[PDB]
Order: structure tokens, then C-alpha cells, then sequence
């Protein structure tokens, strides 16, 4: 492939460099339209800018935490982090979010990796070996109330059991209801006067919910869960302007008030170098 | 070799090697030729 | 003697002529078309009023003055009240449509000024409150009036800051969306053909707008000496290939 | 039972590796795809669309005005604007090009810089745009500027001028984050003759300026952008 | 292959052993040009002197250390070794360095092995099990500030998570900007009067940066990281004189003052055996 | 699931072994090679060039 | 001995995965199947039989 | 596979929607027996409702 | 590839792709045609 | 068998078995024959 062809002096009536940008086109002008060039080859394919590659590496999408401790007398397991959850989403944390929102609709399979590490902030004789159980409670399923409810039987709901310190990995097909996931949605769930706007209304997909299977030892053990997400088989439509201001909320486009100028001011003139 | 039955479980896809910027760079209704005048 | 410059668009029972055009943009290089069976889901036969809905509606005019910040209309909202297009809209459960948008602004060879005319698929607005305040329905359904970016923040309304496109992105990059400029010195109209763009084959016309049309002054209007300091901008829009499906009782929407 | 040996690296999680995994939802059938206009395949497809450069960076809070390069009637010989070419920083940084370049470590290729004139139709002007390849200072006067890559632009019916910064380089890749060894030059613009307004007209006229990449362009070695960060996880 | 051919008495006008070294050549003289030889075969190929073999074994290129401890009240994580880094380089430690600098330009893929072991120098009830996370912050990426910054999300930057006591291994293609890496560079980054000289100016490639993912336990744990590097697919040009004096700095050729004579003095005469 | 048995040596790191590894930079394209005079392939090539001997070591 | 590398997820138990296992009862012979009317293959077969709706829910 | 065929107005002596449930059958009535439909395809096989799948986790 | 000798040890079965609701939805002795009168 | 997609991930290269010391041992412009006089 040639990156530049050889081209010499020109004295024409045919001027490729004068255009009318009002038309909305970006005319494909090249170095050889306005200087004299020599042949050179590309030596490159643009492999690593493919959208599959761009969205295809694991990104941290969520960090949560649960603890193993005596539940005796706990009136609210959920509240003691005897177990927890994450009503799923991927707007949660912002590095991957800016990448996805370069597109309007996106379609892909997900590969999740879940790393779990334990901490024992206060005096323990040892480090126990805990097994985590992460189950996905698809909306409608009967969400779970104590850390050892009938829910955890998970007879119809996919669940994975792995050890703290290890990693769990599995992959979920594209579960969207439509043909693509909306990265943006300028609508409502119905025409009510006070219903919510954006896409937190469309991105209702239950949520994964973790717990330790082990009963309690004499000390307490903090287990912190990190969920990583990798898109595989990516398809993206309609590019948009990149995010300039900071994010404030999962699912709304809102930016913070009295934010700071995002364009760097010159130290000098327009004329400055 | 796929070891698994479902398609979601296969590895990453392989390069589009599609590449056609004209839907974005030249969505004009009447075709513009480089070198010919923009507005006639 | 054909110029890129003169054009005629006849759609239904209405025709537009421009003698100072700058080509026309067809979003993503695709022209509006009906919904193919292979893509269909709802089993209902759809209704295609054709020429009674696919004609040109001219919205009320705006006034560009030296202080203007820009205006924003949403589709199909802007047309919610135009003739039979609008009736069909409130009466069917689902509908689908593409449009021809023609923005008009003429001046003289002594004026200067340049407007950006852009179509943004799925333009989800931001609340000026920050945090996770929502933007109420009425605020994103201004109707033919559209939203005036130089109007004041209101409560439950969107933010109207132009350098941020009403969503946290910079004005400068709106050029990645199908768009055309109106530069008084060149141009006097802008025309964009919009194919139907959605993640579902057909949708509700009232709970979801699928494009915002935005006209933004970028190089300020500058009139000749002792000229009146303003120009009107007119927007005329025509639904094209419209289909409605799931007819019934007639939606009632807030406000 | 087949005898195996495990190597160094067993059990590691590399966020960039690409392997098979069991599906959690065996046998599930995804929604059919329908057609949607606009599919993107390569980031190289989109960085060829031009976007506006806030060249007039001299303001103090972001404003529509930093996109406008002003021009003065009747000045002769003088300089319209100047900038270095660190596409990952400074004026370029918020543009779509700048914004994507920042996802990669290295770039190579030609850039296309165009200027669209917005002055009254009955005015006229001749400007010179000059590209100064690495090795010399930003030009200080047109004489200096005109000895490097340049285009005399004659403002006419055809409203925009497209200047190309041809890839001039020893090393075949430059770093996107500004680096010296790897630096690309300067871009300046001067009156060639001068802007002239018709009667009954007055004041400043402005140029809009765009940037996009030539088909020439290469970007490689993906990394994280300095353009976005956060202090606590967001919630709904 | 014959190592020596058979050759007998000679009384010629053709003298292969008289040459003129002023010419710059090393004339290919053999035993059989000056004594009577018998046939013998080589029995050898020179396999283990191939440059791929010479540069192809893992060498330790870096030892760093980080600790897991309560960051509460630490004003400078980087400074507490709550995490660290290494602006990469391979002049760092000298065994592999002398080997590479036998050549001027070198081109190869790298295979890294990272061994991490833990130490608990002061009273602990136990040994905790820590997961290390090593990410590569390519220059320009937004380098990381606390041990748990958004940076560590590493949504676009390759990172590996492995356990202390284990090893991590992965391989990075030749990332040089030119066609080869310069082992030497007699230049500057530009013609300034005070800019730095050598190659630390050319070998700007960011740096890898490690941390422990675990929160803190009651005791403190020292984790010491050793990075090993193996060249694979080696290509080397222009041999040079081997390094004689000791090294003082990464990237400069400088040797220490009042160094010692590097040539061993005879214990005796020139005539001595 | 195929039945396996691991042998002695599993998990060891031998600095001299030669195996495959995942690339950290999937799909990256290295700079083209250009021609450079002087390529060395074997150390046996270079030890045939003669160099001076500090024979007079007595200093 | 063939060189291997284990990936993330090794040792996990996913209740939805489908693999082979050793039989605890090697060589056992199950009872023959006889014919029984009524075999169901898909839940989609049965949701097409209509059943009564307690529409008058007001009790 | 078609999920619905195209069907238009009807004015017949052949009424598929009147039945006698006392018989014990569930007559296979479709949208196209009582409204005007357009063609649409199934795009689906019913894989995940197989009893092997239902009892197999 | 089965690694094991017994049939119980193989993975899950594969979709019936049988599907015939008529034993449940139309177990009537004399065949009913849709469109013809239910009771003659 | 390569298990990985990228070339960097393959094992060590295989012996040049190239070997030609003359660029280093005899870079003279006019060819010298062993046995013939060095300087004529
Ligand atoms: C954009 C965008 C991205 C997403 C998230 C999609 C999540 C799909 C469902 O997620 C899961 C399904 C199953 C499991 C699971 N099954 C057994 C263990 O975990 C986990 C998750 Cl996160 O939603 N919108
Ligand atoms: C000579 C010479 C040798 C070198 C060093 C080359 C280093 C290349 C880049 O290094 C890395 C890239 C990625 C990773 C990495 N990705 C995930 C984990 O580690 C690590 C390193 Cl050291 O530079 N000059």
C-alpha cells in the first residue's frame, strides 16, 4: 500500500485544495495535492484501532465489599455487608464509560472476571479460606434477604462459587432487550409528567449479588470484590463528540455546576507558539 | 478450537478490516469531485 | 447549467426552491426507507398516509440577533401539531419516520455570520442542577417552539450552555454529526435528509424523540452599517416515509 | 491421565489476553440485529471527519469565541495566529482528533488543517499559511515563514482552504504526549496582502479552523487518556 | 565439515602468512598454512553463540518494593511505597547491560517474568495472601497518585493481577519508535545548549507501576518485586568494543574517576611466562 | 473436562526455558525494519576480527 | 510432560456450565425405558394449553 | 420461519375464532385470524425452554 | 471427545428440537378443523 | 503450535545459521587473495 505517491510541480485550473466546508463534507485532501512528494508505503494496517480491539480489554467496572462475621443479632444482613450487591451498570466508573460513549448504540457479549481479596484489619490468628458465591438475580426473580436465604439455592439462576484470592470468569451473551444497548436515550418510560429521563430507565437488568459461603470464625474478615468487564464481538453505531466535562451520575449526561474551563488558555497571544 | 457450545463464549472477534469513512466524511447528496469547484 | 446551488424539493403537495444551496447532507449516507419485514417485530399491518403526512411543515420563525445563543428542536416533537402528521402521532401506539430538514436564512453581500445546522441522534440533555436531577418531560417536549438556548435556566428543564451541547461535550466536536453550515457569504439554506435511526424497528412517538435539530450562530451576525441588527431564521421540515402502527384511543401526554 | 507441567504465569489475569469462557446463560437467544445507519469499524474512520479547533484560546472561561480567529482590515505584512503542533495538547487537545490521539501512545501521518472564511461576500483577502518542520523556531515574520511549507490562500467564492501538514520526520513515529525529540513543528498564518472590507461595512471578520487526519495516519499502542478521571464511583 | 584438511611440506613463492595489517583486514589464515596437518572434522555448529541464544535467557532487570499497610494519614502513597514504579529501562543493572552493549542497535520482542515474594520483618500472626497488580502507564497516560486512584481501573492500559509468591509472565512486542533500539546515541533531543546527551533522551517509554490490591491487615507486609527480561526474535547490528570500566549511570557511557587499571600487570617481565 | 496429572517442576521459572506467552499489546504494529549495514548473527563471526593485545603489561 | 498455563476462572464452580465427569457407578446398567404417553420436550409445548384465569379476583 | 403471515380484510362464512372449549381442545388461533397482519419472522428457536436446559443447571 | 467410558458421564443432551403440543392442546378423538364449526 | 495470535508471543527464534564474518574481517575495497602479496 502506498502512503504517498510521487507527485511533481502543478500549474493547473484544477485546484483540489479550495473547497466549501459549508457542505458538511471533509474532502479527502493529501500531501501530494499541495507539495511535491516521493513514494512511501504504509507498512501498517490499523489493526489496533478496530472497535473490537478498542473495547476488547478488561476494565474495572465495580468494586464492592462484603464481610464474614457472626450474623447473630444482625437485623439487616444487607446493611451489615453480610452480603451485597450491585444493581448492575457500566456507567458506574468513568474510564470505560468515556470509551463506550464515543458511540450511541453498542452491541457485544461480555466476559466478566471477578477478583476477590481478603483483608483482616484487626488482630486475627490467621487468614481463613473463604469461598465467595456470586449469583445474578434477574429482575423479577425474588431478590435475596439474609446471607443464607432460600434464594441462594439458585436453582434456576446462574451462580459461580470461587475462593477469595482467586478469580472467577465466565461470559454472558448480549442480554439487551433491543438490537443494541442505548448509550444514550432522549426519552422516558412513558408519557408521565414526573417520570425519570435518560437511560437509567432502559438499563434495568437486575443485579448481581455476592456473599461468603463460610460461617464465621472468631475474627472478622473483609472481602473486597472487583468486577472487570471485557466486550467481545463488538458492534458500534453512530459516533458522537467525546465527553468533555466530568460525570455526576450513572445514566444522565449531567455535568457539575461551576465546573472549570476545559479548554487550556494560552500563556500568551493567539500569535504565540 | 472452540471448547464451548455457545457463541458468546468464543474469544474476541478479528479485524473488521472494513473501513469506509465516507458515511462520515462525505455524506453529501450530490457527489463532490476533488479538484472540481465545490460550488458551481 | 445545474449548480450545486439551485435546488427544488417537491414532497407531497409542497415544494421548496433554493437558489443558493451548498449541496445537501444525507445522514450517514442513507436515505429514508420503510421498515422491511426481515426487521419487523410487531405483527400489525402499518398505515402509510403518504402524501398527507409527507409534505413540508414550516415552523414559526426565529430571530437571529447579535446576542443569540442558538435554538434546539426535537423530532418528532416539533411536528406534534402539524396537520394529519400530528393526529396520526397521538392516535397510534407506534410510528416511524425520516425527514427532510430545510433551514433558511438570507441576508445580503454586506452581512457576515455563520450558523451550524446539525442533527444529533439520541440527544439526551443534561439537567443544569448537576448530580442526578432529571429533566422533566415538558422541558424536552417544547413542540414547535423548540428550546431557546439563550432563555434562562428553569426548574426541571435542561442546561442551555452552548459550549457544551446541552450534554457535557464541546461545541467544536458537533461536526462529527451530519451537519451543514449557513455562511451568509456562501449559503442561504441548509438541507439534511434524516433516515430513521433507532435500536428498535419502530417506537413510541411521544415518549422518545430520536433526533434534535440544532441551529447555532458560531460567527456572530454582523450587519452592514445602520442596517437593522437582526435576520429571521425559518425551519421547514417534512416527514418522509412515515408509517404508523397500533391504532387505538389517542394518547394523553403531560401538560 | 495425560502428564502436564504448568509454566510461570499460570493463574495470572492479564486484562488484555483473549480466551474462551463458559457462558453463564447456556442456550439463550439474543435479540435479532436490525439495520441502523452509521456503523463505525475503526477509530481511523472517524478521525478523518474534521472538527473545529478552539484556536483563539486566549479567553478565560470556555466560550464560543475561542473558535473564532479574528482578522483586521487593512493590516499588511502581519501575523494572524501561531501554534506548535503538539496534537495531544494545547489547541488540538479537545478536538476529536486530539481526543482520540490521546487514547494512543504513538502517531504518524499527515494532518489536514483548513480555514473557512466568514467575512462579507464583497470583501477580499490573501493569507499565507506556513508549516515549519521541526528544527527551526516558530517563524517570527512572513519572510521567515514563507521559506517552509506554505499555501497563498486567495479568499473567494470557494470559502475554505485545506492545508496539509505533510509528514516530515526522521523517526517514523512521534509520541502523542508532547516530547522534544519527537516534536513536529509550528503552524503560522500572515496577511499576504491584507483583508479589505466593502463600504458600509466594519469591524472584525473571523475565520473558523478545522483539523482532521489524512488517510496516511497511523496511531498505535493504546493507553489511558489524561482527559478523564474521577474521585468516587458514581451512582444512580 | 572439515575443521582441518591434510597438508604437507611447502616450498613456495606463495606465502599466505605474510600480510599487511595496515589494510584493516584480518586475513583468514589457518593451521594448515604454516604447519603440516591431518584431516579432522568440526563436529560442531556454533548453535549457542547465535545472538538469539546469547540474548535469549531471562536476566534480572529490576528489583523494587512496595508494602501493604494502613494508608490512613499517609500524605504521599508513592513515598510510603504504598506503590511504586520503575520508569522502565534496562541499563538499570549491569550483567545484561554489558551483553547488549556489544551491539549498537538491537531489535527484539520482550518476554517479562515478574516474581513477587513477601517478607514480614516484624511480628505477624500470619502471612496474608496478597494479589499484586502491575500496570504499564505509557507516557501520556495520566500517571497514578494514590494506591487506589481511578488510574488503577486501567480500562485502556494492559495490567496483570497475580499473587505474591507466584510469578506473572507476558510478552510485549518491540515497542521502539525507530527500526531498532539505540544502544548508543551521540546526539541530543534538539539543538539547545543545556539539553541532556546520550540516550536517556531517546529511551522515554513510561514505566510500569505496581501496587497490592489487598486492603491492610493488622501487621505490615513487605513485598519485593523482581522483573526478569528475555529477548526473543533478536536482531543486532554493528558490533563494538566490550565495556571495560564500571558503569555509573543509566544511559551515559561515563565511568568513575580514579578507577583502577583494568589490564592486569605482569608479575615479572615482558619475558615472563 | 480432560484428565491431567502435573509433574515435578510445575510452576518453576527456569531463566533458560523458551515458551509462548500472551502479548500484553494485542494487535500492535511494530515499526518497519529499514536496512542497516553491519548485522551480527553469531559471536563466532566477530571473534575472527583481530584486536591488539596489551602484551607489554609491565606498566 | 506437556507445558500448560492455567487461566483466570480455574477451579471455579459455575452452576450452569456443562462438562463431563467420572461415573461413580462404573458399568451399571439402567432399567430399560418402557413407553409412557405424555412426554414433554419444551416448556413452549405446554404454555399453549389454555387454563382458567381467576379474573374475578375481588374476593 | 414466519412468526406472522400477511393477512387482509375477511368477510367469510368460515369463522376460526368461534369454538367450543367444552371439547377439551385449545384451538390454534393466531393474530392473523382476527386482525390484518404483515409478515414477520421468528428469529428464535426455543432452545432455552428445552426440558434438558430447564432441569440441567 | 468423551474422556470417560460410561454414558452418564457425558455432558448435557442437545435440544430435543422435538416440539409437538398437539398431545396436550388437541387430544380430541374426532379431528377439529379451525374455521369449521366446533359442534356440527 | 502457536496458541496465541500475535507474533511477539511465540518462542525464541531458531539459529540464524547465517554467519559471514567478511563484513567485519575483510571490508577492503580491492579484494585480497591469501598467498598473493598484500601490497603490490
Ligand atoms: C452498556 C451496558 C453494559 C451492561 C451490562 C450487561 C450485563 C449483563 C448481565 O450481567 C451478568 C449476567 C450473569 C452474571 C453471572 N452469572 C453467574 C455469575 O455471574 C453476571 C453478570 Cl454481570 O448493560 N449496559
Ligand atoms: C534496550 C531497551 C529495552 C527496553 C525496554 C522495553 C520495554 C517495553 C514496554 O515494557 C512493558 C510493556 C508492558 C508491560 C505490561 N503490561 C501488562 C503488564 O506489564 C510491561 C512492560 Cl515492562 O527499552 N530499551
Amino acid at each position: 500500500t502506498v502512503a504517498s505517491i510521487s507527485s511533481g510541480p502543478k500549474h493547473t485550473q484544477k485546484v483540489p485544495i479550495l473547497t466549501a466546508n459549508e457542505t458538511g463534507a471533509t474532502m479527502p485532501v493529501l500531501p501530494s495535492d499541495s507539495i511535491e512528494t516521493r513514494t512511501t508505503y504504509m507498512h501498517f494496517n490499523g489493526s489496533e484501532t478496530d472497535v473490537e480491539c478498542f473495547l476488547g480489554r478488561a476494565a474495572c467496572v465495580h468494586v464492592t465489599e462484603i464481610q464474614n462475621k457472626d450474623a447473630t443479632g444482625i437485623d439487616n444482613h444487607r446493611e451489615a455487608k453480610l452480603f451485597n450487591d450491585w444493581k448492575i451498570n457500566l456507567s458506574s466508573l468513568v474510564q470505560l464509560r468515556k470509551k463506550l460513549e464515543l458511540f450511541t448504540y453498542v452491541r457485544f457479549d461480555s466476559e466478566y472476571t471477578i477478583l476477590a481479596t481478603a483483608s483482616q484489619p484487626d488482630s486475627a490468628n490467621y487468614s481463613s479460606n473463604l469461598v465467595v458465591q456470586a449469583m445474578y438475580v434477574p429482575p423479577g426473580a425474588p431478590n435475596p434477604k439474609e446471607w443464607d436465604d432460600y434464594t441462594w439455592q439458585s436453582a434456576s439462576n446462574p451462580s459461580v462459587f470461587f475462593k477469595v484470592g482467586d478469580t472467577s470468569r465466565f461470559s454472558v451473551p448480549y442480554v439487551g432487550l433491543a438490537s443494541a444497548y442505548n448509550c444514550f436515550y432522549d426519552g422516558y418510560s412513558h408519557d408521565d409528567a414526573e417520570t425519570q429521563y435518560g437511560i437509567t430507565v432502559l438499563n434495568h437488568m437486575g443485579s448481581m449479588a455476592f456473599r461468603i459461603v463460610n460461617e464465621h470464625d472468631e475474627h472478622k474478615t473483609l472481602v473486597k470484590i472487583r468486577v472487570y468487564h471485557r466486550a467481545k464481538h463488538v458492534e458500534a453505531w453512530i459516533p458522537r463528540a467525546p465527553r468533555a466535562l466530568p460525570y455526576t451520575s450513572i445514566g444522565r449526561t449531567n455535568y457539575p455546576k461551576n465546573t472549570e474551563p476545559v479548554i487550556k488558555k494560552r500563556k500568551g497571544d493567539i500569535k504565540s507558539y | 478450537i472452540n471448547y464451548y457450545k455457545d457463541a458468546a463464549s468464543t474469544s474476541s472477534a478479528g479485524q473488521s478490516l472494513s473501513m469506509d469513512p465516507s458515511k462520515f466524511t462525505e455524506p453529501v447528496k450530490d457527489l463532490m469531485l476533488k479538484g472540481a469547484p465545490a460550488l458551481n | 447549467g445545474y449548480s450545486d446551488r439551485v435546488q427544488q424539493i417537491t414532497l407531497g403537495n409542497s415544494t421548496i426552491t433554493t437558489q443558493e444551496a451548498a449541496n445537501a447532507v444525507v445522514c450517514y449516507a442513507e436515505w429514508p426507507e420503510y421498515l422491511p419485514d426481515v426487521d419487523a417485530s410487531d405483527v400489525n399491518k402499518t398505515s402509510k398516509p403518504d402524501t398527507s403526512v409527507c409534505r413540508f411543515y414550516t415552523l414559526d420563525s426565529k430571530t437571529w440577533t447579535t446576542g443569540s445563543k442558538g435554538w434546539c428542536w426535537k423530532l418528532p416533537d416539533a411536528l406534534k401539531d402539524m396537520g394529519v402528521f400530528g393526529q396520526n402521532m397521538f392516535f397510534h401506539s407506534l410510528g416511524r419516520s425520516g425527514y427532510t430538514v430545510h433551514v433558511q436564512c438570507n441576508a445580503t453581500k454586506f452581512h457576515s455570520g455563520c450558523l451550524l445546522v446539525v442533527v444529533i441522534p439520541e440527544h439526551q440533555l443534561a439537567s443544569h442542577e448537576g448530580g442526578n436531577v432529571s429533566v422533566k418531560y415538558t422541558f424536552t417536549h417544547p413542540g414547535e417552539r423548540g428550546i431557546d438556548l439563550s432563555s434562562a435556566n428553569e426548574v426541571g428543564g435542561p442546561v442551555k450552555d452552548v459550549l457544551y451541547n446541552m450534554n457535557g461535550t464541546l461545541l467544536g466536536n458537533l461536526l462529527i454529526f451530519p451537519h451543514q453550515f449557513i455562511n451568509l457569504r456562501t449559503n442561504n439554506t441548509a438541507t439534511i435528509v434524516i433516515p430513521y435511526i433507532n435500536s428498535v424497528p419502530i417506537d413510541s412517538m411521544t415518549r422518545h424523540n430520536n433526533v434534535s435539530l440544532m441551529v447555532i450562530p458560531i460567527a456572530p451576525l454582523t450587519v452592514p452599517t445602520g442596517a437593522t441588527p437582526s435576520l429571521p431564521i425559518t425551519v421547514t421540515i417534512a416527514p418522509m416515509c412515515t408509517e404508523f402502527s397500533g391504532i387505538r384511543s389517542k394518547s394523553i401526554v403531560p401538560q | 491421565g495425560l502428564p502436564t507441567t504448568t509454566l510461570p504465569g499460570s493463574g495470572q489475569f492479564l486484562t488484555t489476553d483473549d480466551r474462551q469462557s463458559p457462558s453463564a446463560l447456556p442456550n439463550y437467544e439474543p435479540t435479532p440485529r436490525i439495520h441502523i445507519p452509521g456503523k463505525v469499524h475503526n477509530l481511523l474512520e472517524i478521525i478523518q471527519v474534521d472538527t473545529l479547533i478552539p484556536m483563539n484560546n486566549t479567553h478565560t472561561k470556555d466560550e464560543v469565541n475561542s473558535y473564532l480567529i479574528p482578522l483586521n482590515a487593512n493590516r499588511q505584512n502581519e501575523q494572524v495566529f501561531g501554534t506548535n503542533l503538539f496534537i495531544g495538547d494545547g489547541v488540538f487537545k479537545t478536538t476529536l482528533l486530539g481526543e482520540i490521539v490521546q487514547y494512543y501512545t504513538h502517531w504518524s501521518g499527515s494532518l489536514r488543517f483548513s480555514l473557512m472564511y466568514t467575512g462579507p461576500a464583497l470583501s477580499s483577502a490573501k493569507l499565507i499559511l506556513a508549516y515549519t518542520p521541526p528544527g527551526a523556531r516558530g517563524p517570527q515574520d512572513r519572510r521567515e515563514a514563507m521559506l517552509g511549507t506554505h499555501v497563498v490562500w486567495d479568499i473567494g467564492l470557494q470559502s475554505t482552504i485545506v492545508m496539509t501538514i505533510p509528514w516530515t520526520s526522521g523517526v517514523q513515529f512521534r509520541y502523542t504526549d508532547p516530547d522534544t525529540y519527537t516534536s513536529a513543528g509550528f503552524l503560522s498564518c500572515w496577511y499576504q496582502t491584507s483583508l479589505i472590507l466593502p463600504p458600509e461595512t466594519t469591524g472584525q471578520v473571523y475565520l473558523l479552523s478545522f483539523i482532521s487526519a489524512c488517510p496516511d495516519f497511523k496511531l498505535r499502542l493504546m493507553k489511558d487518556t489524561q482527559t478523564i478521571s474521577q474521585t468516587v464511583a458514581l451512582t444512580e
